[PDB]
């Protein structure tokens, strides 16, 4: 069928695990999703201790960037 | 760690125009229902 969308889905699932029920807003494209769980998780872990302020920083810069590519398609 | 895997991931997938594509334009919800005839 197609492994494209087989890596977005799987990828999908690495934001809002099977571990199922924090669920991802059904009315939101894939990648919005994502990265406003991405930014929610990284400020929790930063705060947490599970990962490092240079984590933290690169995560919250790949967001954005992420963001700059869906807003131009 | 994973934290980093996965938004590395989501930028090189972004950096392609076909998963591009599918990442910006399909929604959650639609989700199952693509999967399901994948």
């Amino acid at each position: 069928d197609e492994q494209m969308y087989q890596r977005c889905c799987n990828l999908f699932e690495k934001f809002f695990p099977s571990s199922s029920y924090r669920r991802p807003v059904g009315i939101s494209s894939m990648v919005e999703a994502m990265v406003s769980r991405a930014r929610i998780d990284a400020r929790i872990d930063f705060e947490s201790g599970r990962i490092k302020k240079e984590e933290f920083t690169e995560i919250m810069k790949i967001c954005s960037t992420i963001e700059e590519l869906r807003r131009q398609k | 760690g994973g934290s980093m895997e996965r938004i590395k991931e989501l930028r090189n997938l972004m950096s392609q125009s076909r998963t591009r594509e599918i990442l910006t334009k399909t929604t959650v919800d639609h989700m199952a229902i693509i999967k399901k005839y994948t």
